[PDB]
């Protein structure tokens, strides 16, 4: 439908933006509570992130799956992009990190098992998310995983898949080699993001971006001595720098340290 | 404007990557319609999600003059046809 600031009750701000904020909302007719992200178009062209914005709502539209946050659609006035999203109460997995300082076999294994599912869901549809990290995760009511921010997707048809994009810890040795990239990007994210709750640091952190670069395309990290056996079984399978080496997402839900450890 | 990339007696690529839309205006789907040049048929169609860029038609005639028409249908506008001729 033909969405407007009018056909929502705005209530308090849910959090920060770099472009805007995003506030709690309400739809009057259905008394649905959302949540209503205001992005200023200033603040967007300056940065120059429009084509990103064009590529999150084009595709994140489409996109319903228990462990990705919904995209009911958008509008824009003369000032402000409005995006209409889904509400997670529990905010976002980065702060509960911040909190327990690591996360437990457990909690982690059910994390990349919802992962998993939402990213087979997206690699069905031949869509690569291209920037799995846990400031990209919102958490649901009953404390489900949601994947966000799609402005790094891409449709792996619609695209030649050759330009470096997502976070500098997180991203692929494929990319920094500069070579073509299909959906094995997210199968190494998500071997970096499995490290990164167990231990609480990624694998290749470095004082410098020279040297993160460097690691990541040399595969250069190692694992503490607290990591179960089950755990670097899956994360150096997930970390392997041939693409081709990397297993499909059906395998890692059937990996042993998944099944014997995840509530899901 | 409109683009076929590879060709096949029963089957073509299109594109429509150099079509450029509106800023803050973004593409919810797309109407893709094909049939005989000139004819009066009644013109075959389906729709693709408006994150493609290329697209698929299949099970054509051979030797067969076709017109490709794609209508860019965004999520607040209706962007005006784009359209090829192209003879399989
Ligand atoms: C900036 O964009 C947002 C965004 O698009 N979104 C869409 C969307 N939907 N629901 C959201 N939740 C929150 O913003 C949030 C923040 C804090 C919160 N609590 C803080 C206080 N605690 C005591 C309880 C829990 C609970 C919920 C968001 C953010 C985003 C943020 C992080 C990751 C991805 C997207």
């Amino acid at each position: 439908r033909q969405w407007a600031l009018e056909d929502f009750e705005i209530g308090r701000p849910l959090g920060k933006g770099k472009f805007g904020n995003v506030y709690l909302a309400r739809e009057k007719q259905s008394k649905f509570i959302l949540a209503l992200k205001v992005l200023f178009k200033a603040q967007l062209e300056k940065a120059g992130v429009e084509h990103q914005l064009r590529r999150e709502v084009e595709i994140q539209s489409h996109l319903r799956h228990p462990n990705i946050l919904r995209l009911y659609g958008y509008f824009h006035d003369a000032t402000r992009v409005y995006l209409i999203l889904e509400y997670a109460p529990l905010g976002t997995v980065y702060r509960e990190l911040q909190k327990l300082s690591k996360f437990d076999e457990q909690r982690t294994a059910t994390y990349i098992t919802e992962l998993a599912n939402a990213l087979s869901y997206c690699h069905s549809k031949r869509v690569i998310h291209r920037d799995i990290k846990p400031e990209n995760l919102l958490l649901g009511s009953a404390g489900e995983l949601k994947i966000a921010d799609f402005g790094w997707s891409v449709h792996a048809p619609s695209s030649r898949r050759t330009t470096l994009c997502g976070t500098l810890d997180y991203l692929p040795p494929e990319m920094i080699e500069g070579r073509m990239h299909d959906e094995k990007v997210d199968l190494w994210s998500l071997g970096v993001l499995c490290y990164e709750f167990l231990v609480g640091k990624p694998p290749f952190e470095a004082n410098t971006y020279q040297e993160t670069y460097k690691r990541i395309s040399r595969v250069e990290f190692t694992f503490p001595d607290f990591v179960t056996e089950g755990a670097r079984d899956l994360i150096s399978r997930l970390l392997k720098h041939n693409p081709s080496q990397r297993p499909m997402l059906r395998e890692v839900l059937e990996h042993p340290w998944i099944t014997a450890n995840s509530s899901k | 404007k409109l683009e076929v990339v590879a060709a096949t007696p029963t089957s073509l690529l299109i594109s429509w990557d150099a079509q450029t839309y509106q800023m803050y205006d973004y593409v919810s789907y797309y109407r893709i319609t094909y049939g005989e040049t000139g004819g009066n048929s009644p013109v075959q169609e389906f729709t693709v999600p408006g994150y493609y860029s290329t697209a698929t038609i299949s099970g054509l005639k051979p030797g067969v003059d076709y017109t490709i028409t794609v209508y860019a249908e965004g999520y607040y506008s209706s962007y005006s046809p784009i359209s090829i001729n192209y003879r399989t």
